[PDB]
């Protein structure tokens, strides 16, 4: 797949507790996604695995159902339970068992012992889409947002943050990334996350409206 | 509070008043089932410690009483809550891990515990809230031939996460030859048994362990203890218990926007301001009853014992027990006078108080 | 940096430079005085009205009673400084109906009686300058009742047991005995600060005061216009940069500000932990049981009684500096403003 | 040490007030020095006849 | 050779700062301050500086006090040689008595003292097992090390605290004495003052 290497534009930012604060500066000390970071573009006309190097930004500006589902794990092709998110227009299964993975794993539009299996609504609803996924003591979160977007050729700016949406014990260990693609030219964005320091702005509103960095400039070392 | 029998004039801080709660309030979420202890500390046969399985326990009313009645064991080992308020406060999801284990080995299920099973089967968290139940089993966990069904593992090329399992059997390399599916040389089975017997020793007994792993008050709660609620009442000093939490305070109606996945609202000195009703979604402020600092002016004790009393930072409609409303609060006892002396006991902005006569009573005078 | 302009003075053995003109020159000298007066509810502040808390924090014998104490003797340390800086003049004296000084014009520094509050233009350009914290010397639990927006600083500062107590003297009982020695001062002259007041001419007056510089009166008598003129340039040059510049009044907004910032700091230590479970008490209450939550307790108990002495030491230290400059103020009112200081500098 | 650190962080703004008094006194002593010796407004010369 | 204090100060994270104005600077004030002072007198602190004769200005300084000027004209030379000789005085007991500068020295030795004494507090235990925190980290376990780490970061908050609160104290004296110099200069070198024994 076609590769190319663009600006983060400090997006990437996320609710940190499910805490109502409102008109406060508050400091934080977490895995956030660094702000102007280098962050890489996929264009998938075409395929190995991507990293899952402490966590995983993931944005993808297109519409209708043509993106749906990840696979996450360490050794794709058996021997390893590995976890798997499918998407549909009415429901998501998420499912950490052994699995078959192939070369090319990919959904066709027209398996071992294991555990841990989910139900639950519809992860997916000019339709710019954020996920943050996280892998912290044996929980695997997950985090999303969907804004408006004009130009699809980079990042937009501004802020956005991205609201806490599933918490799941699954407790395996991810190395690898994998992306599912349906087949009856997909673009997407990954960036990858690092234990940094930020200071965030909740307005009159309890919506976090601005955030600096502890670390990128000797100006945001002033602001902390 | 001056510790002595005889004061002199002039004017002290004696005390605060505080308006006392008239009722209790308790608000828990309307479940209706039970939680299933019952079968996940009685089994056939348990799991294996590498293999180790995760019961979740949601949407029911927990009572931790009849745990005792369900296993003979003493240590009801805990480290962030005690044992005997599990049922005062509830969670939102109950983790109950279920293995088999050595004797000498129990001591390694701890937070910031090293070892073999705390290292390469079963890691728990620095911050682990939750806790232990360990019961001795050699009556239904023993052979005189020998018990090959439990298996542990030897070791492992990097040391495990909390709260991980791996199930896989692989041969172990330490070297340059590989494996290939051969335990040759170099090359070792990682999965071994116990092996029990009954003429084993106190410390090489088998152990059946249940690990409770509770989820604090982040998400709207699930796992409840056994308690009734009770009506709301708004506008009034009551003492209030949302989802385990207590406090005294006054509750309002509230105009905060709170997000969907919020239902705590926290201060800058880290209290709770707004809060979540569990059974209706409404959204309540906390705002604490009334308080103030009380000052007593008087005289010397030779010349009167009549006081008079300053409530600091208030108007007169909202204390509870001649009155005049300075801007130092308001004062009771003393009347104000339109007469200008120069100042012998200081009130406040601008307003003095004296012992004059006119018999002898308590002026106060700008 | 630059130490200033270079100058060679021209020395000679038989020369000398004798000046042939003058100039009358106003400056402004700004001097704090007093500060906030604050109070602190130990109870409302460690344990906030829990019962258990407050039976442990009975075991630490008499901290907060001298703390109580230390904050009381400040409070009228600060009522102590203003008396002594203003309120030095015997009788309240006023100003004649007639506003005829040889031409001179005090008409920006003498009171005007159309607003409420008898102040000054200079003094109403000098309290709009410095912005208040808007503390606890007016009342606020109606207002901190009712939920209007978010949640205050001064709120939560009230919520917690610290409170503003108001000052003795108001701000119209200085502006007025301000107003008694402005009037003693342009109509009776030095006078009136050691016995009687004695009417003087105001020409009359400042022909004495050259004759204290060393410069003979008549000089006043043949340039009274131009001297005259000269002050009311000045004076207006004084309201100019007054509403222009806003930074020369930095020493009392620095104390406004240093008052507020110790109160915030004291509000926000509350979160802390200090090796405990929890800075909730409630929480450690519910969750543990008895010998546990008294441990912790006890730890939270002497994280915030270390704080709270920590912010009674730098208010009294604070008192002391406050006391210096008021002490140094009390001595300029005596000798610049009921006399004539031949003092260099000063 | 981190974990010292990381335990030191749970004591609030001790710190920052302590750095906050000793950057007042480090000020305060150039405000001294200032006040005293800087009173003059040009560098006078003495002329070379002595 | 051996290890200095200094080393052992700036190894723990106390470090002294420079003061704005160099020792250059501050002569070079002092130097400005003399040269006005030697040729216009007390005019250089009212305005613009004034050039007068030394003689008629001493001759000034001495109606001040209280005595005809015609004095000094008539004794100039015994004056001269007078003040000629009380500077040579000032030169030789500054030359052979060293005790007289014992202020400024004590200002030195109080702020060794005070860093110096906060370098030896951190070999104390503060009641825990060892002083050194590298051996509390390896011998114990999380929770036992958190316990002695804890005990060892109250007792450093504490002597830092008692460090900075010294500190202030003597920071307000300071200010004071600094008041006194900055008045004693505006009266005494830029004017004649009237004040008694001031
Ligand atoms: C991102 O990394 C690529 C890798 O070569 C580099 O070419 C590009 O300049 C980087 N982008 C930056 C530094 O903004
Ligand atoms: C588990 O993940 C880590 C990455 O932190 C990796 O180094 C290790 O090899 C993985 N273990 C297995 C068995 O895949
Ligand atoms: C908060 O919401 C109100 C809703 O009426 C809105 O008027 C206000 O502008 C919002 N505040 C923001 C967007 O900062
Ligand atoms: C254990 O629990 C089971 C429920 O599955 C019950 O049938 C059995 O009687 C219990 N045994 C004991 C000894 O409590
Ligand atoms: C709990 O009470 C709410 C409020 O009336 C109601 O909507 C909900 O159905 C109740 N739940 C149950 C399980 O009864
Ligand atoms: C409190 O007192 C003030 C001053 O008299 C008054 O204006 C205000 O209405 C009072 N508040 C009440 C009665 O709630
Ligand atoms: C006075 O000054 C002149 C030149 O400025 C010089 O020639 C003369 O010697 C001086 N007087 C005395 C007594 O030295
Ligand atoms: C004094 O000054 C004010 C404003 O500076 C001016 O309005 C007034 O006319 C002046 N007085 C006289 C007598 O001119």
């Amino acid at each position: 797949r076609t590769q190319s290497y663009t600006n983060s534009f400090t997006r990437g930012v996320y609710y940190p507790d499910k805490v109502f604060r409102s008109s406060v500066l508050h400091s934080t000390h977490d895995l956030f996604l660094p702000f102007f970071s280098n962050v890489t573009w996929f264009h998938a006309i075409h395929n190995p695995a991507l990293p899952f190097n402490d966590g995983v930004y993931f944005a993808s500006t297109e519409k209708s159902n043509i993106i749906r589902g990840w696979i996450f794990g360490t050794t794709l092709d058996s021997k390893t339970q590995s976890l798997l998110i499918v998407n549909n227009a009415t429901n998501v299964v998420i499912k950490v068992c052994e699995f078959q993975f192939c070369n090319d794993p990919f959904l066709d539009v027209y398996a071992n012992n294991c555990t841990f299996e989910y139900v639950s609504q519809p992860f997916l609803m000019k339709n710019l889409r954020e996920f943050v996924f996280k892998n912290i003591d044996g929980y695997f979160k997950i985090y999303s947002k969907h804004t408006p977007i004009n130009l699809e050729r980079d990042l937009p700016q501004g802020f956005s943050a991205l609201e806490p949406l599933v918490d799941l014990p699954i407790g395996i260990n991810i190395t690898r990334f994998q992306t599912l693609l349906a087949l009856h030219a997909a673009a997407y964005y990954v960036g990858y996350l690092q234990p940094r320091t930020f200071l965030l702005k909740y307005n009159e509103n309890g919506t976090i409206t601005d955030a600096v960095d502890c670390a990128l400039d000797p100006l945001s070392e002033t602001k902390c | 509070t001056l510790k002595s029998f005889t004061v002199e004039k002039g004017i002290y801080q004696t005390s605060n008043f505080r308006v006392q709660p008239t009722e209790s309030i308790v608000r828990f979420p309307n479940i209706t089932n039970l939680c299933p202890f019952h079968e996940v500390f009685n089994a056939t046969t348990f799991a294996s410690v590498y293999a180790w399985n995760r019961k979740r326990i949601s949407n029911c009313v927990a009572d931790y009483s009849v745990i005792y009645n369900f296993a003979p064991f003493f240590a009801f080992k805990c480290y962030g809550v005690s044992p005997t308020k599990l049922n005062d406060l509830c969670f939102t999801n109950v983790y109950a891990d279920s293995f088999v284990i050595r004797g000498n080995e129990v001591s390694q299920i701890a937070p910031g515990q090293t070892g073999n099973i705390a290292d390469y089967n079963y890691k728990l968290p620095d911050d682990f809230t939750g806790c232990v139940i360990a019961w001795n089993s050699n009556k239904l966990d023993s052979k005189p031939s020998g018990n090959y069904n439990y298996l542990y593992r030897l070791l492992r090329k990097s040391k495990l996460k909390p709260f991980e399992r791996d199930i896989s059997t692989e041969i172990y390399q330490a070297g340059n030859k590989p494996c290939n599916g051969v335990a040759g040389p170099n090359c070792y089975s990682p999965l071994q048994s116990y092996g029990f017997r009954p003429t084993y020793g106190v410390g090489h007994q088998p152990y059946r362990v249940v690990v409770l792993s509770f989820e604090l008050l982040h998400a709207p709660a699930t796992v409840c203890g056994p308690k009734k609620s009770t009506n709301l009442v708004k506008n009034k000093c009551v003492n209030f218990n949302f989802n385990g939490l207590t406090g005294t305070g006054v509750l309002t109606e509230s105009n905060k926007k709170f997000l969907p996945f919020q239902q705590f609202g926290r201060d800058i000195a880290d209290t709770t301001d707004a809060v979540r009703d569990p059974q209706t979604l409404e959204i309540l402020d906390i705002t604490p009853c009334s308080f103030g600092g009380v000052s007593v002016i008087t005289p010397g004790t030779n010349t009167s014992n009549q006081v008079a009393v300053l409530y600091q930072g208030v108007n007169c409609t909202e204390v509870p027990v001649n009155v005049f409303q300075t801007r130092a609060g308001c004062l009771i006892g003393a009347e104000y006078v339109n007469n200008s002396y120069e100042c012998d006991i200081p009130i406040g902005a601008g307003i003095c108080a004296s012992y004059q006569t006119q018999s002898q009573s308590i002026i106060a005078y700008t | 940096m630059s130490l200033g302009a270079e100058n060679s003075v021209a020395y000679s053995n038989n020369s000398i430079a004798i000046p042939t003109n003058f100039t009358i020159s106003v400056t402004t000298e700004i001097l704090p005085v007093s500060m906030t007066k604050t109070s602190v509810d130990c109870t409302m502040y460690i344990c906030g009205d829990s019962t258990e808390c407050s039976n442990l924090l009975l075991q630490y014998g008499s901290f907060c009673t001298q703390l109580k104490r230390a904050l009381t003797g400040i409070a009228v340390e600060q009522d102590k400084n203003t008396q002594e800086v203003f309120a030095q003049v015997k009788q309240i004296y006023k100003t004649p109906p007639i506003k005829y000084f040889g031409g001179f014009n005090f008409s920006q520094i003498l009171p005007d009686p159309s607003k409420p509050s008898k102040r000054s233009f200079i003094e109403d350009l000098l309290f709009n300058k410095v912005t208040l914290a808007d503390a606890g010397f007016i009342k606020q639990y109606g207002d901190c009742l009712g939920d209007i927006a978010a949640r205050d600083l001064i709120c939560a500062q009230k919520f917690n047991g610290l409170t503003v107590l108001p000052p003795l003297l108001t701000d119209e009982m200085i502006a007025q005995y301000t107003s008694a020695l402005l009037a003693g001062t342009i109509t009776s002259g030095w006078t009136f600060g050691a016995g009687a007041a004695l009417q003087i001419p105001f020409a009359m007056q400042m022909a004495y005061r050259f004759n204290g510089i060393g410069v003979t009166q008549n000089v006043l008598y043949e340039n009274q216009k131009l001297i005259a003129n000269q002050f009311n340039s000045a004076i207006g040059k004084i309201q100019d940069s007054l509403s222009s510049t806003a930074s020369a009044l930095g020493k009392l907004q620095d104390v406004v500000n240093h008052n507020a910032q110790a109160l915030n700091t004291l509000v926000k230590q509350l979160s802390s932990k200090f090796g405990a479970i929890s800075s909730v008490l409630n929480d450690i209450l519910s969750r543990l049981d008895k010998v546990e939550a008294e441990v912790q307790i006890d730890r939270l108990i002497t994280g915030r009684l270390q704080s709270l002495q920590t912010y009674v030491t730098q208010q009294l230290i604070r008192a002391a500096e406050i006391r210096a400059s008021a002490n140094l103020a009390a001595t300029k009112m005596s000798e610049c403003v009921l006399g004539q200081s031949k003092r260099v500098d000063f």
